[PDB]
């Protein structure tokens, strides 16, 4: 049992595979296509220095072809995939427009786009890992080892949190919940059908370079209000974490960024920055 | 030994403390930590004069949770003398990192 009698619930979909399935596989292959572009243009713009440019770019591709790239290149190309997948879901003919502010609050409570919510904002964190470790130094790991213990006493090499990642991971899974809660308010999903109908290089040569500086601004606006968040919250994760994995805090080497005189490090404020313009971007350029 | 490491590959170890014969007899043992344990094996009162005392960890789930550094102290009364020993204790499910 039980396959009978639904025929029709193949065919009418069968049609949308033979006109639409061949424009989503070549929509996922460009947006694949596209992140050896931004992963380039992200180290590139992470290693800048201003006195040595010959070694900014020298050490730039040192890391380009580097394994460990290679690896998490693999997978942001799987992130970008389920993303461009859920474009599938998701998207609309006809704009869902809220008719009152309780209607939005009952789109934005919906079960679906809370769901997007959370897998945006896992797929973010995920995003943002990916990238602490592609910055490397005090981005690069979650745990580091006591930086002061020279009390003879106890050859246990201690560990404590590296506030700085989880600050990076964090902000990845705010900067996903928000693309995806503003997927919904602005309508992105909707798809308005061209006045106009061009060709596909155009359309997009025309389109790429409003989408970098709004990237840019965007994220720039998310790393403001997560700054705003985490001066509220940020102990919260903070001492969750500690105690759920027993780790230490360095109180004597590190400024905990629930301080003001830690939170406006501009270093930090930078490559999470540029870790947000990364993530807008390839987002977007998979929507686009 | 001056210091003991446990860990997958060496799950006990075995120090000797010397003395002299009354001092040995009246050697009391003393962990830092009640995951750390050390039991007596043999006694030599014959020079040079020891006690072999097998060092090892009671569960390797607390060992489990970080490197466990502890300390083994033995304990003479009749003396007041004592010698405290630092005990590693690492438990890894090992590869690459």
């Amino acid at each position: 049992a039980t396959a009978v009698s639904r025929p029709c619930a193949g065919r009418s979909r069968d049609i949308l595979w033979r006109v639409l399935g061949w424009r989503i596989v070549a929509s996922i292959v460009w947006s694949v296509l596209f992140l050896p572009i931004c992963t380039t243009v992200f180290i590139i713009f992470s290693r800048i220095d201003l006195f040595h440019p010959i070694q900014w770019l020298s050490d730039s591709f040192s890391d380009l072809y580097s394994s460990y790239v290679i690896f998490y290149f693999l997978l942001l190309s799987v992130v970008i995939i389920i993303i461009s997948i859920f474009n599938v879901e998701f998207y609309a003919v006809v704009p869902s427009i809220p008719c009152s502010r309780l209607a939005l609050i009952g789109k934005i409570i919906h079960p679906q786009q809370l769901m997007h919510s959370f897998i945006h904002a896992a797929m973010g964190m995920v995003m943002a890992w990916c990238a602490a470790v592609i910055t490397q130094g005090q981005y690069s790991f979650l745990v580091v080892p006591c930086t002061g213990t020279n009390s003879f006493g106890s050859p246990a090499a201690q560990t404590c949190l590296n506030e700085y990642h989880l600050f990076f991971l964090l902000t990845g899974a705010f900067m996903g919940y928000s693309y995806s809660l503003l997927y919904f308010v602005n309508n992105m999903n909707y798809l308005p059908f061209p006045i106009i109908q061009q060709y596909k290089f155009l359309r997009f040569r025309r389109s790429l370079l409003l989408l970098v500086k709004h990237s840019c601004v965007e994220s720039l606006f998310l790393v403001r209000n997560f700054c705003i968040l985490y001066y509220f919250l940020g102990y919260i994760p903070k001492a969750w974490i500690s105690t759920a994995m027993n780790l230490h805090i360095d109180e004597q080497v590190h400024r905990p960024l629930d301080t003001v005189s830690g939170l406006l490090n501009l270093s930090l404020l930078y490559h999470v920055w540029l870790c947000g313009v990364f993530l807008l971007t390839t987002w977007y350029v998979s929507w686009i | 030994q001056a210091e003991i490491l446990l860990s997958n590959h060496y799950t006990s170890s075995e120090i000797r403390v010397f003395g002299a014969p009354e001092v040995l007899e009246n050697l009391e043992v003393k962990s830092g930590s009640p995951a750390v344990l050390a039991f007596a094996k043999e006694k030599s009162f014959g020079w040079p004069s020891f006690i072999t005392y097998t060092v090892g960890v009671l569960d390797p789930a607390a060992g489990s949770q970080g490197p466990l550094s502890t300390t083994l102290t033995f304990s003479s009364p009749v003396t007041n003398q004592a010698i405290a020993i630092p005990v590693t204790v690492a438990f890894v499910v090992d590869r690459r990192g």
